[PDB]
């Protein structure tokens, strides 16, 4: 059952799909070979707590009904450099315009 | 699999499969005439965000006798949207 | 025309279920290849209906006229029911091009007479007046026929 997500740090968004009888680490696995950091320096999470390595997506609760490929879910991601593993800092996508009049 | 990175406007960087960033054909020529990467001056976060969640969504439901779900657009995206859609012609 | 139902006289059952989120339209094609409209189907909904074998049918959004998909092609035509069972017509949403779906949402917001008051090139103008409609459709069906 494969669920589709968003992995998101900073500015960084991240597009891909996995398997809901996948976990963590094999995310983070994911993560290294696009991002190029090992996964001992990556924490991911689902809203703001850490998900364990070795707990399956939908366990995590990213159920395939949460993460649609039209309306994917979000895996937040931060980096561990150096001494300290950074706080969780995902930022927000651009503001729309105000509807136009004819519009509304 | 090979991946390929869109940037938007404001500085979001998006990294999306290069199969499903070939769904645009102006994509497509943007990455050959190297940098696995292309810079949209024009396409905000919020509008190219959208369009990363297309590239996935044609994928997955393309060739497939699932239930196709609507493709949500909301309404205050939706004209900037279009506009992204007609360059990108996809 | 060559998309034209044909009078079979011979009965056909059919089941027409709607697997979109859309209210559906069911267009059939007279012998003179006219289309028809008949009773609108809502979401989640199906019918058995009477029909007979050779009959064209296309399958569309009541109110936006948008094309759909009746078993993963736009065209259906019933066949001989086998053992009682009811021939089944499934229409489901297609995948749209970003850009047709994004022209319907604007359709759906904007009136046609102020799609010219659109901060938009010009060129989507003429593209979202171009609704979709019934009779377009069919050309282009009976030449990808010809071919
Ligand atoms: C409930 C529902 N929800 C979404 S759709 C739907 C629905 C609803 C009705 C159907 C009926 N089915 C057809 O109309 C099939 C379909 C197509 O195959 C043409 N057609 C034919 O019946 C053609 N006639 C012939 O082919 C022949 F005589 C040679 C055999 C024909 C179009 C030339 S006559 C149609 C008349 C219509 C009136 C009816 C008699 N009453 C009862 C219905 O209204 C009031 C008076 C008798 C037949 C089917 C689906």
């Amino acid at each position: 059952m494969d669920v589709f997500l968003m992995i998101r740090r900073h500015k960084t968004t991240i597009f891909t799909d996995a398997k809901e009888s996948s976990t963590v680490f094999e995310l983070k696995r994911i993560v290294e070979g696009i991002l190029k950091r090992p996964p001992d320096e990556q924490r991911l999470y689902k809203d703001d707590q850490l998900l364990d390595d070795g707990k399956t997506l939908g366990e995590c609760g990213f159920t395939s009904q949460t993460a649609r490929p039209q309306a994917p879910a979000t895996v937040g991601l931060a980096f561990r450099a150096d001494d300290t593993f950074e706080a969780l800092c995902i930022e927000p996508f651009s503001s729309p315009p105000e509807l136009p009049d004819v519009m509304k | 699999m090979m991946y390929v990175k869109l940037i938007s406007s404001d500085g979001h960087e998006f990294i999306v499969k290069r199969e499903h960033a070939l769904t645009s054909g102006t994509i497509k020529a943007m990455l050959s005439g190297e940098t696995n990467e292309v810079n949209f001056r024009e396409i905000p976060s919020h509008v190219l965000s959208k369009v990363c969640m297309y590239f996935t969504y044609k994928v997955r439901y393309t060739n497939s006798s699932t239930e196709i779900p609507e493709f949500p657009i909301a309404p205050e995206i939706a004209l900037e949207l279009l506009m992204a859609a007609n360059f990108l012609d996809c | 025309p060559v998309l034209r139902s044909v009078n079979s006289r011979e009965p056909s059952q059919v089941i027409f279920c709607n697997r979109s989120p859309r209210v559906v339209l069911p267009v059939w094609l007279n012998f003179d290849g006219e289309p028809q409209p008949y009773p609108t189907l809502p979401p989640g909904t199906g019918r058995r209906i009477h029909s007979y074998r050779g009959h064209l049918w296309l399958f569309r959004d009541a109110g936006t006229h948008d094309g759909l998909l009746v078993n993963q092609t736009e065209l259906f035509v019933p066949s001989l029911n086998v053992d009682g069972q009811p021939i089944f017509a499934n229409i489901t949403l297609p995948v749209y091009t970003l850009k047709e779906r994004c022209l319907q949402v604007v359709r759906s917001l904007v009136k046609p007479e102020n799609y010219r008051r659109l901060d938009i090139v010009r060129s989507l103008y003429e593209d979202l007046e171009d609704h979709p409609n019934v009779q377009k459709d069919l050309e282009r069906l009976t030449q990808e026929r010809i071919a």
